């Protein structure tokens, strides 16, 4: 009994052509709605909990792709533009991913119609170089300017990116601090340096910038309690060696014949710690921190002394610490020395919340600071840290491209206006493919309106027709529910954002199209 | 769920490969199958049976599918077979050939429809040019008529019986024309009976001028041999019968119970005399028969056989001449049964017959078919129905063609002729179908068993 | 808050409704416009059905979705008002609606969607009205050749549209009828149409009268008669009973022969009374009993059984014979009149694929048409007979209404810019909705092209040039074109190509769509609930 | 019924095929499929694919090879022209997609004479001597003999040939770098293997930022500093940076009180002296894969040392060629010979993600990386593996030489020819000759398909102008104008070794299927 022999697999499906392919732009459609009604200044939140029953809630729509575990093949590569943004702009990840399902969507009914791909990808090739051109051209920079401070650039931009996460209406607090924290990161620009501290509890009015390092952690041995937790000029000295009883030190078997040996034996070992702790007070520091645990007796002993001490801490707040109080981490107690020995303005630990933090700050020359982040929800910290994030990596963007565009969708408008006019000018079927470019362009003020609730058809032709002539920045404005000047209205993102942002859809776009038929194995 | 909850789709160009591949798959169960040099092919019917046959329409009809356009092409195989009986031995792989050579036009994403096109030129132009190369032919001409059903049968088993083949099939197809439509008359091949018994060899079978009851007398008595029989055809049963309107009797008196006993008994009589009065000798009906009748009927000396197939009872009478009646009052002599040469009942072996032959001019008749067993009986007769099938094709058409692939090179360069004549898109499926066209005699030469390639382009040029 | 099935509002429903839509939309999308495709269903069992009428496929497909039922019971309802437009009148409706809630997909308020799309459809049924073109001075067999020629294809008889055209027309001016004092009206369905296996469509051959899906009761019986006695009888042939309850009661059995003597002779005495006036073809939907056949037969008559009643009154239509349940007079005795026959020069059951069918041929009364089908297999001779049933329906479209239309989509070509032009006087949001109705009815020619597998863009854009250039310079008789083809993949004139369409089809078809874009529109919810 | 007969119950259930049956229409059908799942793939117009593995990992696609190693095939047949075509990716580059549909058109066209009846090996016997005669006149159709070694604009105008057939979009900017990344490779190891070439993925920021390195990089951390020196001295140790601990299981002993406080000391004391030694010899920066010590990297802070960490035995490799300076097993001697020499080397942040430069400039030549950037890591794995189809382009080229005239019009010429000899072979075998040669119009029919022209009348005017000996004209990519184009001019050239070895290859990958007549499958 002979059978028919199969091409692949049993099961291994496939599925072909025009189908295929609408299938794709309908499950990319489908992405979209989940995060449709993110973004705005009235925008908006998503919670998702995993099936594990941790609780998790976003409003930075790349955070929320990462935890709705695509399967579909085509939404994984949207989610992968979500990441990417994620790492190089921050918020209208949101916005990417709604520019590339709504280029998709406009694409769509010609995509009925039995257009070859390539017309398409090649239409979307050049239209996004002349939008980037565009972009480029009517960029702003301000330091030709003559009214601008070196940070309010800065300040107003994190005023605009912050405007739609969950701590919206403190944005005139957290853009100080934002811009005067990251103000001291220079020159080394990266995010290691300046932790994000989640105490809990407290209102987050209450959040705590820091000009200096903080511990969210400690650990009690016997006298950590007793010592004196107020030095007012001290100095820090910085040991990752650990203090403790050959714990676990290199490894070795010991021969003693004379009793009165083995007890001259365990009087040096213990010789070695007082050396070690000798070393550490004819210093002349006060504070030590360890990164490997402490002996109780070492503790006991700068007890005593009046030394402050601490083990077990973190190894990434410990670099926070040194690059801020200047001294440099040691191994060896004893090459030691007052250069490797960093100082502070005054030292402290006082109680956030129940929890037992350390403070040491007013170094005048440190780089890196931290956040003390209060707040009474747990996934407060969660969603804060994600806002602050995005803060801090996009004005970093913002101090290295003194770069600015208006916000509020203004950008997206002058887009489809300026390809829209370009259109006309090449006859044939490119023509077609540059209208629905701007027409799928020109959603993020619809999205906006609609979260807005407001009826954005007539906002857009009001848009459009004011926008023909009367000025490049008019945009939505979300309270006065209308078209204004959101530039002097000081709704400001960096370029590369909205750059950035048009040039992954568009290849998105290219690589979606590009795409007949699928084939899966079991 | 939207559309039907588990009805599967399929579209396009797989579609249309898949087709294709079930078309050629069709056509290649079969290509071993045709010419004179044919194979033979029996079958497992699904409840037991043997079946052995070359044509190829019963071949198909027992297969059962499950992909569509093979169904469709089994339907194509039966309705060409109904129509004319053999070419099925060519029709589905002419077919599949057809299509095999069609389908390469597809991947040229040439649409179907202008290929289409293209196909029904070239259907118009082959039967102008099959019409153009015919010979009429006599259709009186006897042995020429066996030459033809010698030929048409020269593919299955019975070849090496040609002779009593044509002899049988002439003879059964030339009785048979029902002249009553003026000079437009038919025959029709449901009154040439066929009738399997077993045993004898084929040399044995026979056209017998009459017909085949395999039923038997009733009573001892009723003679088994009458030289010139009178037939009374009696379709309404000859016993007392069920009074149809629900009647019902109320007796008081004692003598009425047995009366109306007696009153039965008494129209059985008056139904026997009613007969008797025709001066008939043999009664046939498809329903019982009294025996007390049968008493009457004896006392009259007269042959009777009861339970007979309506079918049958036709035959009987489109053999003797008479004309069947139900109602014995209204019994006519013209429907006496004038015509019958001989009447007999004999012995095929642990059963009795009944042979009605020699009738003056018969226009029913069955044919005796003896020969091994069952199976290859039904085979022969089979083959038999093809041959007095294409014999009938002959008698309404008197045109000939040349076969053994020859009228198909000729369509196939006048096609060519056409197409060089005929430049446009359409020329290659033209062509294209001028090729195809060529297979038939390629399976001739494979079944031979010769070079293929080389006889055919000998042929061709 | 419902047992046994939850609820879906809003967004998602909407999307629902537009996707079921989109899927039936799809299911047809290949099997319109003259290079259209036919579609085949497996049934469950391999009885197959070969058909690219979208009526006939909805029709045999399961639905269970509620939008995609009421798609379908309007192609249903197109059907058995035209009988082409199934082609295209499910892909119109679907279209609209997707565009409608593309408008209403972003926030448009739906009500004003309906009022832009009402007023959509009395635009463009007027403007086509503006735009009719009169058979009346055209020649008719030609006009109607060209719009029979042009249903067919797009069927598998396409190719010999012009014989079937010809056989068409023919049959339809055979059946001519004279209506409520004042109307020619035609009966659809009244042409006979017979399946026969067998030869092509080539031999398939016209009647030139009316034809029986029947047989000869017995076969004694003889088979052709050149005289046109033919008489027409419901009342069927028995030997009677007594029909209601009347029991039969015997006292004196002397009598019970003689009782079941006329049990019979009452039979006997009414076939010899039908004979007697001379009728030698008598037909019955009722019963025939073999006592009636001998009867005939010694008659030599022509008798037939169990015959549809619709045929036998065709029959008395045509030959002009009454249909007579029963046989009776003013007075009460039991009486046939000469009168009630009807005639026709010959009757015959003729042999078509070793089946014997009964013919009549030219009734002199009343001329009637039937229509023998020759084909290979059953399925493609029903898919034609289907075909054809369609073909039947658009000329007598055409005659009721002596009106045209350029087919090829000529129709929405106009249609979208006309309508374009107009939207702006609204100055309202709905010539929003009028915009999308445009550009959305502006997918007959992108089916069109897409089946024909070129670049259907381009076509489209040439199409939407010429005609707004029939919107330029109003000295359009040298300016107002209409036309569209596919074989040669270019635009035409289908008015010199002769590709026609009755106006009704197009008038019906927008309305429907219509119709139905407004009840799946005002749609925002469906609640579900799990059976009993 | 219910029981047919076996005369052979030989087998313990498994599939017997014979008859020439499955050679006649199941192997070709195989084959058939094949060519219909990647008659899309090659092609200019030819658009991308994607597949997920047996593991659900996403593959965007345009090449053959790579496609086909993601279906996991059962049908033997299919695996032999798959594994071919497989073979002659790691023998050419591109050519995957030219020998499947080599193949597919032979078979196809071979089934056809195998039912008209010509004998098997009759079959095989014709479409060897058409092969080699095909091979014979192949070099006479080379054009345009490329021979410039190191200038950018030539090979950056050659290369453009496969970037822009699997890649449409972004010809210029891949065409510049790979030619720069060619360029600065010079003949060191010998004749610019393709391994010299090292590619890294950093998404964000899309293609058109993508840049290239003279140097290698590395997405690893740092422990100390950052710093570069413009001149950079590197050290490189196999051996893990710390104490050579003994293999032997040597558990260090002591006896009296002061062995421990001397011990620990003399550890401290000459992990100093060693990382000093290091660093007298001038060397700031150190690498190694091995298990770096908390003590020495202290030292090193303490003497200003920059440190590499983790990198895998390939890395070290690279980084060694990079430098030229001779890894260490030995942690000791920092010996001034071969010690390392970078231009520079730093640490910087792209797309969130830190990343360890070694910026250089060498005249003596060095392995250079090239930096894709981008939005989407499936864009990345198609885009690098058509960078390295290109670069494996560029080494068959400098295998030895001679350009030949893309876009079909090669294989135009050979049909005309094949064919032209193949009416004065006469023999039965001319059927098979001339089929083989009609095989070749595959590969316009391919390009048309994907293209969306009406093929057959491209394909009847690509013969009439080709029936004037313009050897350079070919196919054309254009809706506008779907009739013709002129090659040489376009550009669109090809490799003659390639297509050589494609044809073989096809060749051989027929005459092994048709060959093969019955079958037999144990169950899997």
């Amino acid at each position: 009994m002979p059978t028919p022999v199969i091409l692949l697999k049993e099961g291994t499906d496939s599925s072909q052509g025009i189908p295929q392919l609408v299938s794709n732009i309908s499950a990319c459609q489908v992405i979209a709605e989940a995060v449709r009604t993110t973004l705005g200044p009235r925008g908006m939140d998503k919670l998702i909990v995993d099936g594990r029953g941790k609780a998790t809630i976003s409003n930075d729509g790349a955070t929320i792709l990462k935890l709705l575990d695509v399967v579909h093949p085509a939404a994984k590569t949207l989610v992968d533009i979500a990441k990417s943004q994620d790492a190089e702009v921050g918020d209208g990840t949101t916005s990417v991913t709604l520019l590339a399902a709504e280029f998709l969507k406009q694409v769509k009914p010609y995509v009925e119609e039995g257009l070859h791909p390539q017309i398409i990808i090649r239409a979307f090739r050049t239209a996004t170089q002349l939008a980037v051109n565009k972009i480029k051209e009517i960029a702003v920079t301000v330091k030709k300017a003559d009214k601008v401070e070196q940070r309010k650039l800065l300040e107003k931009c994190a005023m605009t990116a912050l405007s739609s996460k969950l701590i919206s209406q403190q944005k005139a607090f957290f853009a100080k601090m934002v811009v005067d924290a990251v103000m001291m990161l220079d020159d080394l620009l990266q995010l290691k340096m300046i932790g994000i501290k989640k105490v809990q509890g407290g209102a987050l009015e209450d959040s705590q910038l820091v000009a200096g390092v903080a511990f969210k952690k400690t650990f009690s041995y016997a006298g950590f309690e007793m010592q004196p937790k107020k030095y007012h000029n001290p100095k820090i000295a910085l040991l990752n060696v650990e203090l403790e009883l050959k714990a676990e030190k290199d490894n070795a078997e010991i021969r003693v014949h004379t009793v009165e040996d083995y007890q001259a034996i365990v009087d040096a070992e213990w010789n070695i710690l007082y050396d070690k702790l000798e070393k550490i007070h004819h210093s002349g520091a006060k504070v030590v921190l360890s990164k490997l645990p402490i002996g109780d007796v070492a503790t006991q002993y700068f007890a005593d002394r009046d030394m402050f001490c601490a083990g077990r801490v973190p190894e990434e707040d410990l670099k926070r610490t040194m690059m801020a109080c200047g001294g440099s981490i040691q191994t060896s107690v004893n090459a030691l020395s007052a250069d490797v020995l960093g100082r502070c303005q005054v030292f402290e630990e006082t109680q956030i919340g129940g929890e037992r933090y350390n403070f040491f700050t007013g170094c005048p020359k440190a780089k890196t600071c931290t956040f003390i982040l209060r707040g009474g929800a747990e996934q407060f910290m969660e969603e804060t840290e994600r806002s602050l994030h995005d803060a801090i990596m996009i004005v970093r963007r913002a101090i290295k491209n003194d770069s600015v565009v208006a916000g509020g969708g203004a950008i997206e408008m002058e887009l489809s206006k300026y390809l829209r006019d370009y259109s006309r000018t090449i006859p044939g079927k490119q023509q077609l493919l540059i209208g629905a470019y701007a027409k799928a362009l020109e959603i993020i003020p619809r999205q906006l309106c609609d979260n807005a609730g407001f009826d954005a058809t007539n906002i857009l032709n009001k848009l459009r027709a004011r926008h023909a002539q009367g000025g490049t920045w008019y945009g939505v404005d979300i309270n006065n529910e209308d078209i204004a000047d959101n530039f002097e209205a000081f709704v400001w993102e960096p370029a590369m954002v909205r750059i950035n942002a048009l040039t992954a859809a568009s290849e998105a776009a290219c690589l979606i199209v590009s795409v007949d038929e699928t084939i899966k194995n079991p | 769920l939207v559309l039907s909850q588990n009805t599967k789709r399929e579209s396009g160009r797989k579609v249309q490969s898949g087709n294709i591949n079930a078309a050629k798959t069709i056509a290649d169960i079969i290509r071993t199958c045709l010419g004179p040099k044919s194979m033979m092919k029996m079958l497992l019917d699904p409840m037991g049976g043997i079946v052995m046959t070359n044509d190829g329409n019963a071949i198909l009809r027992e297969i059962q599918v499950q992909h569509p356009a093979a169904k469709s092409m089994i339907e194509i195989s039966r309705t060409q077979d109904e129509e004319v009986g053999d070419g099925t031995t060519s029709v589905i792989i002419l077919a599949g050939e057809m299509l095999s050579v069609a389908e390469h036009f597809l991947e040229q994403q040439m649409h179907p429809t202008v290929v289409i096109s293209a196909y029904r030129k070239a259907l118009d132009d082959m039967i102008s040019t099959l019409k153009k190369i015919s010979i009429p032919v006599d259709i009186s001409d006897s042995d020429m008529m066996l030459n033809i059903i010698n030929s048409s049968i020269t593919t299955k088993a019975i070849s090496r019986w040609s002779s009593l083949a044509c002899n049988i099939a002439l003879d059964a197809v030339k009785m048979v024309q029902f002249e009553e439509n003026g000079r437009k008359e038919i025959d029709i091949k449901k009154y040439a009976r066929v009738e399997k018994i077993p045993g004898g060899i084929i040399e044995d079978s026979c056209v017998l001028r009459g017909v085949m009851i395999n039923k038997d007398v009733t009573h001892p008595r009723m003679r088994r041999y009458i030289k010139n029989p009178r037939i009374v055809l009696l379709d309404s049963s000859l016993e007392y019968k069920k009074g149809e309107s629900q009647t019902d009797i109320e007796i008081t008196r004692e003598e009425d119970f047995t009366r109306i006993l007696q009153m039965e008994e008494e129209y059985i009589q008056q139904l026997c005399e009613d007969i008797i009065q025709l001066k008939p000798d043999v009664v046939i009906t498809e329903k019982g028969i009294s025996d007390l009748a049968q008493h009457y009927l004896m006392r009259a000396n007269i042959t009777a056989i009861r339970r007979v197939r309506k079918t049958d009872n036709n035959r009987i009478a489109r053999a003797c001449g008479a004309r069947i009646v139900s109602r014995p009052e209204e019994l006519r002599e013209d429907d006496v049964g004038t015509g019958a040469g001989l009447l007999e009942i004999k012995k095929i072996g642990d059963e009795y017959f009944t042979f009605i032959t020699d009738c003056k001019d018969p226009k029913a008749c069955t044919i005796l078919l003896r020969g091994a067993s069952k199976e290859i009986l039904s085979e022969v007769e089979r083959n038999l129905q093809d041959a007095m099938q294409v014999c009938r094709n002959v008698l309404l058409d008197p045109q000939l063609v040349p076969g053994g692939g020859a009228s198909e090179m000729a369509v196939a360069h006048a096609l060519t002729e056409k197409s060089k004549a005929m430049t446009g898109v359409e020329q290659w499926p033209y062509r294209a179908v001028a090729q195809a066209l060529e297979v038939i005699p390629r399976t001739l030469i494979q079944n031979c068993g010769a070079s293929t390639i080389r006889l055919l382009t000998s042929l061709r040029a | 808050l419902s047992v046994f099935g939850d609820r879906s509002t809003g967004e998602t429903i909407r999307s629902q409704n537009v996707m079921a839509a989109a899927s039936i939309a799809n299911i047809v999308k290949s099997s319109l416009g003259p290079v259209g495709l036919d579609k085949m269903l497996v049934d469950d069992i391999g009885d197959v059905t070969i058909t690219n009428d979208g009526a006939t496929i909805l029709k045999l497909l399961e639905v269970e979705h509620p939008a995609a039922k009421v798609l379908c019971e309007l192609a249903d309802l197109q059907d058995k008002e035209v009988g082409d437009g199934t082609t295209s009148v499910v892909i119109i409706a679907a279209e609209l609606l997707k565009n409608a809630d593309e408008l209403v997909k972003q926030k448009i308020h739906p009500t004003s969607v309906i009022s832009g799309y009402r007023l959509a459809c009395k635009e463009a049924v007027r403007y086509i009205n503006e735009n009719l073109i009169v058979n009346t001075d055209e020649l008719g067999r030609d006009c109607l050749i060209n719009a029979a020629k042009t249903s067919m294809s797009s069927k598998i008889i396409g190719i010999n549209g012009d014989f079937f055209a010809n056989m068409v027309v023919d049959a339809v001016l055979a059946i001519k009828y004279t209506d409520i004092r004042g109307q020619p009206r035609y009966p659809v369905n009244s042409v006979n149409i017979l399946k026969a296996h067998g030869r092509s469509q080539m031999e398939s051959m016209l009647i030139s009268g009316y034809a029986l899906n029947c047989v000869v009761g017995s076969q004694g019986m003889p088979k052709r008669i050149v005289n046109a006695k033919i008489a027409c009888l419901d009342f069927s042939l028995q030997k009677t009973k007594m029909k209601l309850g009347v029991q039969v009661v015997i006292t004196d059995p002397e009598k019970l022969d003689q009782i079941r003597q006329r049990e019979s002779d009452i039979t006997k005495e009414r076939i010899q009374k039908i004979l007697a006036t001379g009728a030698n073809v008598i037909l019955t939907t009722g019963g025939i009993d073999d006592m009636c056949l001998k009867y005939f037969v010694e008659a030599g008559a022509m008798a037939v059984r169990r015959v549809l009643k619709r045929d036998l009154k065709r029959i008395a239509k045509a030959s002009g014979a009454t249909i007579l349940s029963t046989l009776a007079n003013l007075e009460g005795e039991e009486t046939f009149e000469a009168a009630m026959l009807g005639q026709a020069e010959e009757v015959v059951q003729e042999r078509i694929c070793d089946d014997e069918l009964i013919l009549i041929k030219n009734t002199k009364a009343r001329t009637s048409a039937s229509i023998i089908l020759r084909g290979a297999n059953d399925f493609m001779c029903d898919e034609m007979e289907r075909s054809l049933h369609d073909a039947l329906c658009v000329v007598k479209r055409v005659l009721e209404s002596k009106s045209v239309v350029p087919g090829g989509g000529a129709v929405e070509a106009a249609l979208s810019i006309y309508l374009e032009n107009y939207a702006t006087s609204m100055g309202s949001r709905e010539q929003l909705a009028i915009a999308e109705f445009a550009r959305s009815l502006l997918v007959i020619p992108n089916t069109l092209a897409v089946n024909a597998a070129q670049d259907s863009t381009d076509l489209v854009a040439k199409l939407r040039a010429f005609h707004n250039e029939a919107q330029v310079n109003p000295e359009r008789k040298n300016l107002k074109w209409i036309g569209l083809d596919l074989s040669n993949g270019k635009p035409r004139d289908n008015k010199q190509a002769g590709v026609f369409e009755p106006t009704i089809v197009k008038v019906k078809s927008l309305k429907f769509a219509t119709e139905a874009a407004i009840t799946i529109l005002r749609i925002d919810d469906l609640i579900k609930l799990h059976p009993e | 019924p219910k029981a047919p007969g076996f005369a052979q119950m030989l087998k313990e259930g498994a599939k017997h095929f014979s008859g020439l049956e499955e050679a006649v229409y199941r192997n070709i059908q195989a084959c058939k499929e094949l060519a219909q799942t990647t008659r899309t793939a090659y092609g200019p117009n030819g658009m991308n694919k994607m597949v997920i593995n047996h593991l659900e990992k996403l593959f965007v696609t345009n090449d053959a090879a790579t496609i086909l190693r993601e279906l996991e095939v059962q049908h033997p047949a299919a695996k032999m022209i798959v594994m071919a075509s497989h073979m002659q990716e790691q023998e050419v580059g591109d050519g995957t997609n030219f020998v499947l549909v080599f193949a597919g058109a032979l078979l196809e066209l071979a089934e056809e004479l195998l039912r008209i009846g010509l004998s098997v090996s009759e079959v095989i016997e014709g479409y060897e001597i058409a092969c080699r005669k095909a091979h014979e006149i192949l070099p006479n159709l080379v054009c345009c003999s490329a021979k410039n070694l190191r200038d950018i604009d030539e090979v950056s105008s050659l290369l453009r040939t496969s970037i822009m057939s699997k890649q449409y979009g972004n010809e210029v900017f891949l065409a510049k770098l790979i030619a720069q990344a060619c360029v600065s490779i010079f003949p060191d190891s010998g004749h610019f293997n393709v391994d010299n070439i090292r590619v890294c993925k950093i998404l964000g920021s899309g293609i058109s930022s993508s840049s290239v390195l003279h140097g290698m990089v590395f997405k690893k951390e740092t422990e100390g500093d950052v710093t570069s020196v413009k001149d950079a001295k590197i050290a490189v140790y196999s051996c893990p940076f710390d104490g050579m601990i003994t293999e032997t299981k040597g558990t260090v002993l002591i006896k009296t009180a002061e062995e421990l406080m001397n011990f620990s000391k003399g550890e401290e004391n000459l992990m100093d002296a060693q990382v000093k030694a290091i660093a007298d010899t001038g060397a700031n920066v150190v690498v190694t894969g091995g298990k770096v010590a908390d003590m020495a990297l202290h030292y090193a802070n303490k003497y200003n040392i920059m440190l590499v960490r983790l990198n895998s035995k390939w890395d070290l490799r690279r980084l060694c060629k990079t430098v030229g300076a001779t890894a260490l097993p030995r942690l000791t001697p920092p010996v001034l010979e071969e010690m390392g020499h970078c231009d520079s080397v730093y640490l910087s942040e792209v797309g969130d993600t830190q990343v360890v430069v070694f910026k250089h400039e060498k005249e003596d030549g060095a392995i250079s990386t090239i930096v894709l950037r981008g939005s989407t890591d499936n864009l990345m794995d198609d885009i690098e593996r058509a960078v390295d189809d290109g670069v494996n382009t560029f080494k068959v080229l400098t295998r030895d030489k001679r350009l030949v005239p893309g876009g079909g019009a090669t294989e135009i010429e050979l049909a005309k020819q094949i064919t032209s000899y193949g009416e004065t072979c006469p023999g039965l075998e001319q059927y098979a000759i001339k089929k083989f040669a009609e095989a070749f119009e595959a590969i316009p029919r391919a390009l048309a398909e994907n293209s969306g022209v009406k093929a057959n009348e491209v394909i009847s005017k690509l013969y009439a102008v080709h029936q004037e000996g313009n050897k350079n004209v070919g196919l054309d990519i254009e809706a506008e104008v779907p009739a013709v184009k002129d090659m040489l001019e376009a550009g669109i050239l090809d490799t003659y070794l390639g297509k050589y070895w494609a044809i073989k290859l096809a060749t051989n990958a027929a005459v092994t299927v048709l060959r093969v007549d019955q079958i037999i499958m144990a169950k899997p």
